């Protein structure tokens, strides 16, 4: 009796001088089943703040479930809703809370700091932390964080203008990358969810992939 | 429940407009042996809710006593509210992921229908606590041989009607009957509307074997 | 003081544990609850007191469902009226989880009697504040009434009363071919003998709370229609009028 | 109601109110609360004694004081 | 071992073979699996024997507790719902399976059977046991609704008498019991009352 | 008394138990509290003391899971206390069923737990009363709960010191409500402690404290300065 | 009347009346006064040090402590139970710290306080009476500086200013007088010390009092005797 | 000695136990009285049975229970604490037939409910229960046997016995009838029991107003006597005494 299953996932989030961008693949396998088609991977923690779980379904609906419940107890013991680095902070504590019997779901929060900037932190299933720039999860981050590298860290490109990546272009290389996702992972597909979070609040953008 | 001693098979359910419709064999199998053949696979929680297992038939027996229990004792209280199907597949699917992290996993696989505020609804808690709202499902080792039509007739016509989403339950159970070695040729069609939940007894299947000779 | 009555673990020299009978004195000053057992059901009827007009109609209900084939009516301290109903309700839930079948109700009254002298027995505790009445109706067992009080006793009965007006409402039943009557009149007794025993000029307000389990509900406890309840309250004024005139 | 009869006792006052509040009054006792609430409405110049001057009247019999402790919400 | 029930109006017979192995050695060859949990319920026990020997001692305690407080007769109901909470709780540390058959007064005749795990299934007749297979198929051709004490008598006898004709692990004597509401007739086949090729 | 009132597991030889009774009169050491419901919303109003001129005033409403809101007159312990508990039911209800916890359910978890108290030495009754807010697919709620460990569904209700001209108020106006704008409703509810109110007071910003849910409202607590539109809309004495 | 009811902590007057939680805000009295004052630009605590003796160094009547790096307390009462209640606060602190990865708020703290002095005999929590210490938690976050006052019962509230000890009742009227809130912290800092220097029966000079100022900035800073004297010359 | 009487373990400075002594005069305190007489080959108890109400199922009322197959009991006292110790002795003869794989004897079922009630009589916990138990059964090997349990751990086993208010008129009622020719049937055991209640308290009895239980040697299964039976036996033997 294995009580893990992996239910497949691509998750993707970048960070920005004003914005925060989380996105995912609305596919949902069992093994070589594509089973369900809807039911994305991003939820919407506060105004500020959106979490992508992969992996496991159970765990990221158990996890996700505990998460909002936190948030509650949060709120009602301190009169103001949680900044995304104190949620980051909770969730590494709560996935190392079961450091011996770890929730298989690999994390990505995404969301405005206190400051106002896009801020990205991607966790493993024990609870690590850390505050990249933008990070891809699942089973296609392996072919997207590369180019994400690529074109928002300008990577192995001498001799090129390091302008901020506009909120436009950020989407454009979502979109992008994850066409190719869903050509190559197959995994990844069947309709992309993205979720961009903003002074103004959480904007909510769905995109068609490959069906199969 | 480490083992399954007597399993049932695959349940189907299908999201019909004003309700939701789903289909289970009355077959629980031990292994390689019919065993017991006059057994409902089908539960009906409450007014407008209903469940049907497809796994050991003894963990989805205590289920269905549990959520029995649970239902009465909500009607006991009787202040105007209902478990809703959404409230039920939670609370399914909570108990469900419990006992997985705890070790003593239900080897259940539950479709839950209902129909609420005019609102169909269709939940697949699994064994391991994997819950899911889709137009329609497919529990067991019918997934492969079921979706697919379902989805089909779907993306054909997204709404189904009453007759037609008969049909085709109907002829999917006719497919599993075909090509499943654990399936049996009377199962039961549970239909949840506003009316309330009806089980329609112990249908049968018109298979026809000159087909392939 | 006596110096015998505080706990409920001491006798006083005559072999009276007086806790138990400030019990009953607290059950025995509340509003009237009484039950008929006819030949094919059993009928409760509560003379529930609004104590102000801003609570909403139906608080305070002394008409529980103790499992879905058995009521209870109450009578005396609310709140430990509704401890003893939560404690039958999880008996019975327990019995149905174990043997598998709805609880007898002789057997969920002895355990609910037995609970109540669990709690008078103990000088940690104090005895319940509240008298009750379990009624039940089913094809295969009949109609039943049960009333337990603090003491923990539990016979069964024909007709009972319990609460301020019981001697009266004992008498006003006594009056009643309840074995041969069927739910659709003794309904209408149980409301005439409420509005009888009411007095109006020290309750004040007051509001007719009743319930039957009977053949015509399928063995399944329910809080009497609308319509019949309307019914047998006309009925139950006219009555007063008619035995005043 | 008797010994209020004779005052300008406002429509409002909750007498059952006060005899829930009074809890093993004398009839004496009573006619004091009475007494004492028509006291305590000549005082704040009240032209009608109120339920809350009642109060105050209950209070003053008993010799006891209200006063805002600090450990209550 | 094998063991079967078989309901008929206002009663029901239940039959059970006569061994017991420990490997391919009959440690017993007269075991009585038939045990009479209060007066009119059976249980037929099949798997290991010191499960189904502990379970049945603690149903029959349970129910005997449970019909002296209620001071009416048990239900095969409650019976054999006692076995299938006990089953059913200790799916993984008891290795048996059971049929109850008894009578009532509200629902005479009845046959219930738990078998491995905790199921809980009323049967018309029903089978258990290592040698249950092939009896099985055969009780699904030859069963048929509307039999009679005797006829059910024979048919279990014929039925057992299959089983452990073509079942190394029963063998030796059936053991008979009909319950209704005079009482319960319990009778034994030992070597020739007992089928020789049916 | 004098031997019959020391705990709560003592019968008084008048089928009177005291101790519950002193707790209900602890309910009263409070501030006046005022809970209404029109057919589409629900408003708890409360009078916030001052401990002096420089502290702030005490919070009187604390708000339970987003479709239920408490007001509170009694211990702040015991306030404090039971605001844990229903929140950890509120939370409990909505992680095992995907829905808001009924508040005629949480009320009946709140009677249990404030009568096993009134019942065995181990622990005074919870000396707080409470005035529970709520907006289920019912409808909305106005619950009152008394140390005796008795609650009542009350169309509107008051509690605290000064309660009975609330009360009465109440009485006299509850016809008005359910066919009542949300202002309307507030503005009923600020007569009531208007009314409660010592004739030479006057209910400021400061001192007032307004929650309100209702039908796509989940419950919001105006103090301080989000009192503004409705205590500047309501007529003057 | 008050010796069948205020004998235990769960025991109700016939006015519904907890004279244990009276007499452990009683004892309050009994210690030194604190007076804390918050103010736009920080908040202010100054303690009448109670020196018995000379040959006890002042560095052991802890009135003045370090919650945080952004809160300090000023203490009234029994030092064993200022010790637990102190103790607890810091411990909260840093577990929020550790969890959530910031600073507590002033208010949070607290309220955390409180919540360890609710259980008087709440048979869950061990203590079986009231703490009898007042705590006046001045600090910094992100809602600015923030001044709070908790008592035994548990009770907590910001204040303006607020004034524990034995002379509260008379100090707290000086801060009534003198306080407003466009005051800084110098100016806050001199009326406080002269509101002590009038209810303190000793002289006011270098020992014999503790001064702490939390602004947003620097950490809590509790002043030494260079400092003190330097306000003292001049208060 | 009035200071040594509200707790059940301070002993009296000469060595008594008050609140037990008050559990005996709670026993006197339910009204009714009960009566038990064995014969060569039977026993049986008779109890007065009072039903003043219309409304009171007299079915339901009864102090007679079954506490086995093979054993029956009167209780007399409090009715809650009554039917406290019969499920108390019901549970405890089950425990037995469990352990033991046969059926408790009268007077080991009588220990173990006195021990029960000894330890309570000992700790300070709960009150000693003020009911008394009059058991009855048919023994294999010593032949009928009645026995008492009274609430204190003292369970003497008895020729004939009577508790409740007129105990005391019982006994000396059944010591003489008891000295001469203690050898009795079936039916004379039946007259002495009902004749001792009947005079005691000095009434003769309806078919209704009292309420017999009986054990025999031929038939040991405790069997409570129908109206039909209860009046055959009061006509008869009225009639050829």
């Amino acid at each position: 009796f294995s009580p893990y299953v992996f239910n497949g996932g691509t998750i993707l989030a970048i960070a920005g001088e004003d914005f925060a961008i989380v996105a995912s693949d609305t596919r949902l396998s069992e093994g070589f089943s594509i089973h369900t088609r809807d039911s994305p991977k991003c939820y919407k923690l506060t105004d500020k703040t959106v979490i992508g779980c992969s992996g496991f379904h159970g765990d990221c609906l158990t996890l996700t479930k505990i998460i909002e419940a936190r948030l509650k107890m949060y709120k009602h013991s301190n009169n103001k809703a949680m900044t995304t680095g104190a949620i980051a902070a909770m969730l590494s504590t709560i996935l190392y809370s079961r450091r011996f019997f770890p929730y298989y779901v690999y994390n990505i929060i995404g969301g405005l700091d206190e400051e106002g900037k896009g801020a990205v932190y991607s966790f493993d299933p024990v609870g690590s932390y850390q505050r990249d720039s933008f990070k891809a999860g699942g089973s296609a981050s392996a072919m997207l964080q590369p180019l994400l590298d690529n074109q928002v860290g300008f990577k192995n490109m001498q001799n090129v203008e390091h302008v901020p990546l506009s909120l436009d272009r950020a989407m454009r290389l979502v979109k992008d990358v994850f066409i190719s996702a869903a050509e190559r992972d197959v995994y990844t597909g069947d309709a992309l969810r993205i979720c961009i979070v903003t002074k103004e609040g959480i904007r909510e953008e769905t995109v068609s992939l490959r069906k199969d | 429940t480490q083992n399954p001693m007597v399993t049932g098979t695959s349940v189907l359910g299908v999201k019909f407009e004003g309700g939701v419709v789903i289909a289970a064999d009355m077959l629980g199998s031990y292994g390689s042996l019919a065993r017991f053949r006059n057994i409902s696979r089908i539960m009906r929680v409450n007014n407008s809710t209903m469940l049907g297992a497809s796994g050991d038939y003894a963990d989805f027996q205590y289920l269905k006593q549990v959520l029995g229990q649970m239902v009465i004792d909500e009607e006991l209280l009787g202040d105007g509210h209902s478990y809703s199907p959404r409230a039920i597949h939670s609370w399914l699917t909570r108990a469900m992921y419990s006992r997985r992290s705890k070790m003593n996993p239900l080897w259940n696989t539950m479709v839950i229908g209902g129909y609420a505020d005019g609102e169909s609804f269709l939940g697949y808690v699994d064994m391991l606590g994997v819950a899911y709202e889709a137009p329609s499902l497919a529990t067991g080792y019918g997934a492969y041989l079921a979706q697919p039509l379902l989805r089909e007739v779907l993306e054909k016509q997204p709404v189904l009607s009453q007759t037609e989403a008969r049909d085709l339950v109907e002829r999917c159970m006719r497919v599993l009957y075909y090509r499943d070695a654990r399936s049996y040729n009377r199962f039961q069609i549970a239909t949840v509307t506003e009316k309330g939940v009806e089980i329609e007894g112990p249908l049968s299947t018109e298979t026809n074997w000159d087909i392939a000779h | 003081g006596t110096g015998y009555d505080l706990s409920a673990s001491t006798f006083s020299p005559d072999g009276r544990v007086f806790q138990v009978e400030y019990a009953m004195k607290a059950v025995e000053n509340s509003s009237t609850a009484i039950g008929i057992r006819c030949k094919d059901g059993v009928v409760f009827g509560v003379e529930k007191l609004v104590l102000s007009k801003l609570y909403e109609e139906g608080s305070n209900k002394r008409l529980f469902n103790v499992d879905r084939h058995v009521g209870m009516a109450v009578a005396g301290l609310l709140a430990d009226a509704r401890s003893l109903a939560d404690i039958a309700r999880e008996e019975a839930s327990n019995f149905r989880s174990n043997f598998g079948y709805n609880i007898p109700l002789k057997h969920l009254a002895d355990r609910v009697a037995m609970y109540v002298h669990a709690y008078t027995l103990y000088s940690a505790v104090r005895p319940f504040g509240c008298s009750f009445m379990l009624g039940s109706y089913s094809v295969n067992d009949g109609a039943q009434l049960y009333m337990i009080d603090p003491s923990g006793v539990s016979y069964g009965y024909w007709g009972c009363a319990i609460g301020k007006a019981r001697q009266a409402a004992k008498t006003e039943i006594e009056k009643l071919q309840m074995k041969e009557m069927t739910c659709r009149d003794i309904v209408k007794e149980v409301a005439k003998i409420i509005y009888i025993v009411h007095d109006e000029v020290k309750d004040k307000a007051f509001e007719l709370e009743l319930s039957w389990v009977g053949e015509l509900t399928n063995g399944r406890h329910e809080i009497v229609p609308k319509d019949i309840r309307e019914e047998a309250e006309k009925y139950a004024k006219e009555s007063l009028k008619e035995e005043d005139e | 109601q008797i010994h209020s009869r004779k005052m300008n006792v406002s429509p409002d006052v909750n007498y059952e109110e006060l005899a829930r509040c009074t809890d093993d009054f004398n009839g004496a006792q009573c006619k004091a609360v009475c007494v004492e609430a028509g006291m305590i409405a000549l005082r704040r110049g009240a032209t009608e004694l109120t339920h809350e001057d009642y109060m105050e009247g209950i209070l003053e019999v008993q010799a006891k004081k209200k006063a805002n402790l600090q450990y209550y919400a | 071992t094998t063991i079967m029930a078989v309901q008929f109006d206002g009663g029901v017979v239940l039959g059970a073979d006569s061994r017991t192995t420990t490997g391919s050695y009959i440690a017993n060859r007269v075991t009585d699996k038939l045990t009479p949990i209060h007066d009119r319920i059976f249980c037929c026990r099949s798997g290991s024997a010191a499960d189904t020997q502990a379970v049945a001692d603690a149903v029959t305690y349970q129910l005997g507790f449970h019909s002296i407080e209620l001071n009416e007769p048990p239900l095969v109901h409650t019976a054999a719902s006692l076995f299938k909470e006990m089953c059913y709780r200790y799916r993984e540390d008891l290795m048996a399976g059971i049929i109850i058959a008894g009578w009532d007064p509200q629902e005479g005749g009845q046959v219930y059977s738990v078998p491995m795990g905790g199921m809980m299934v009323r049967q018309s007749f029903a089978i258990g046991g290592s040698g249950s297979s092939y009896i099985y198929g055969y009780v699904d051709a030859t069963y048929r609704e509307g039999m009679t004490k005797e006829e059910c008598l024979q048919f279990t006898a014929n039925a057992l008498a299959l089983a452990m004709e073509r079942d190394g692990s029963s063998g030796g004597v059936i053991r008979l019991a009909a319950i209704a509401e005079s009482g319960v007739e319990r009778q034994v086949l030992l070597g020739d009352q007992i089928p020789k090729f049916a | 008394r004098n031997q019959y009132d020391n705990d709560v597991t003592v019968w008084s030889p008048q089928g009177r138990i005291h101790q519950i009774e002193y707790a209900m009169e602890a309910v009263k050491q409070g501030s006046a509290t005022v809970g209404l419901k029109s057919k589409t919303h629900a408003v708890l109003v409360a009078l916030k003391r001052a401990q002096s001129e420089l502290a702030a005033h005490q919070k009187k409403i604390l708000h339970v899971d987003n479709h239920i809101g408490i007001s509170i007159a009694g211990l702040t312990a015991d306030a404090r206390l039971l605001c844990n508990f229903m929140r950890q039911e509120c939370l409990d209800s909505r992680f095992v069923f995907d829905r808001p916890l009924p508040v005629s359910r949480l009320v009946s978890l709140i009677g249990s737990k404030t009568q096993i108290p009134t019942q065995r030495y181990g622990r005074r009754p919870y000396g707080v009363g409470l005035l529970i807010a709520g907006y289920d697919d019912m409808g909305p709620h106005i619950f009152q709960t008394c140390p005796s460990a008795n609650y009542f569904d009350c169309r509107a209700m008051s509690i605290g010191a000064r309660s009975q001209s609330a009360r009465t108020y109440l009485e006299r106006h509850m016809s008005e409500f359910m066919e009542c704008n949300l202002n309307e409703l507030v503005k009923h509810g600020l007569r009531a402690l208007r009314e409660t109110l010592p004739a030479e007071q006057d209910l400021t910003t400061k001192n007032v404290s307004i929650g309100i849910v209702g039908k796509d409202l989940e419950f919001t607590i105006y103090d301080d300065d989000d009192v503004s539109p409705f205590l500047e809309g309501l007529e003057e004495r | 009347t008050r010796s069948e009811y205020d004998r235990g902590v769960n025991t109700f007057s016939p006015e519904g009346r907890l004279f244990q939680v009276e007499y452990a805000i009683e004892a309050i009295k009994l210690g030194s006064t604190a007076i804390g004052i918050q103010t736009s630009e920080g908040v202010c605590l100054a303690v009448e040090k109670r020196i018995t003796s000379p040959l006890m160094e002042p560095s052991s009547i802890e009135k003045i402590v370090e919650i945080d790096a952004h809160i300090g307390c000023a203490m009234s009462g029994l030092i064993a139970d200022a010790k637990t209640l102190i103790d607890k606060a810091r411990v909260e602190t840093q577990n929020h710290w550790f969890t959530y990865n910031e600073t507590m708020t002033v208010e949070s703290v607290t309220q955390a306080v409180s919540n360890l002095a609710l259980q008087f005999g709440e048979e869950d929590a061990a203590m079986s009476r009231p703490f009898g210490v007042a705590l006046l938690f001045g600090g910094v976050d992100e809602k600015g500086p923030q001044l709070f006052h908790m008592d035994p019962s548990g009770t907590f509230v910001q204040c303006d200013a607020r004034a524990i000890g034995s002379a509260s009742e008379g100090a707290q009227s000086s801060l009534q007088e003198v306080y407003h809130k466009s005051m800084t912290l110098k100016e806050a800092i001199k009326s406080s010390l002269i509101i002590l220097k009038q209810v303190m029966e000793e002289k006011l000079n270098a020992t014999n009092i503790e001064l702490a100022t939390v602004q947003p900035g620097q950490n809590f800073h509790m002043f030494t005797k260079e400092e003190l004297e330097e306000v003292i010359k001049d208060i | 000695s009035a200071g040594f009487d509200r707790h059940i373990t301070i002993f009296s400075p000469e060595g008594r136990l008050y609140q037990v002594e008050y559990a005996f005069k709670a026993i006197n305190q339910g009204g009714l009285t009960s009566v038990a007489v064995r014969g060569k080959d039977c026993a049986v108890i008779v109890t007065q049975k009072k039903v003043p109400d219309k409304l009171l199922d007299s079915s339901t009322v009864t102090h007679l229970f079954k506490i086995t197959e093979n054993i029956g009991c009167v209780m007399t006292g409090m009715t809650a604490d009554s039917r406290s110790q019969v499920q108390r002795a019901r549970y405890e003869a089950a425990n037995w037939k469990y352990k033991y794989g046969y059926e408790i004897p009268v007077d080991m079922l009588c220990k173990r409910i006195a021990d029960i009630s000894q330890v309570y009589t000992q700790n300070a916990e709960m009150r000693p229960l003020g009911c008394c138990m009059i058991l009855i059964g048919i023994d294999e090997e010593q032949g009928p046997q009645v026995y008492k349990c009274d609430p204190a751990g003292y369970y003497c086993g008895f020729k004939a016995t009577a508790a409740g208010v007129k105990q005391t008129e019982s006994t000396s009622f059944l010591e003489k009838k008891v000295k001469k020719k203690f050898d009795w049937t079936f039916e004379q055991t039946v007259e002495t029991a009902i004749t001792c209640l009947s005079t005691v308290l000095s009434i003769d009895f309806k078919p209704s107003e009292i309420e017999v239980g009986v054990v025999t040697v031929e038939n040991p299964k405790f069997r409570i006597l129908t109206e039909a039976e209860i009046d055959a036996h009061l006509v008869a033997l009225a009639e050829r005494d």
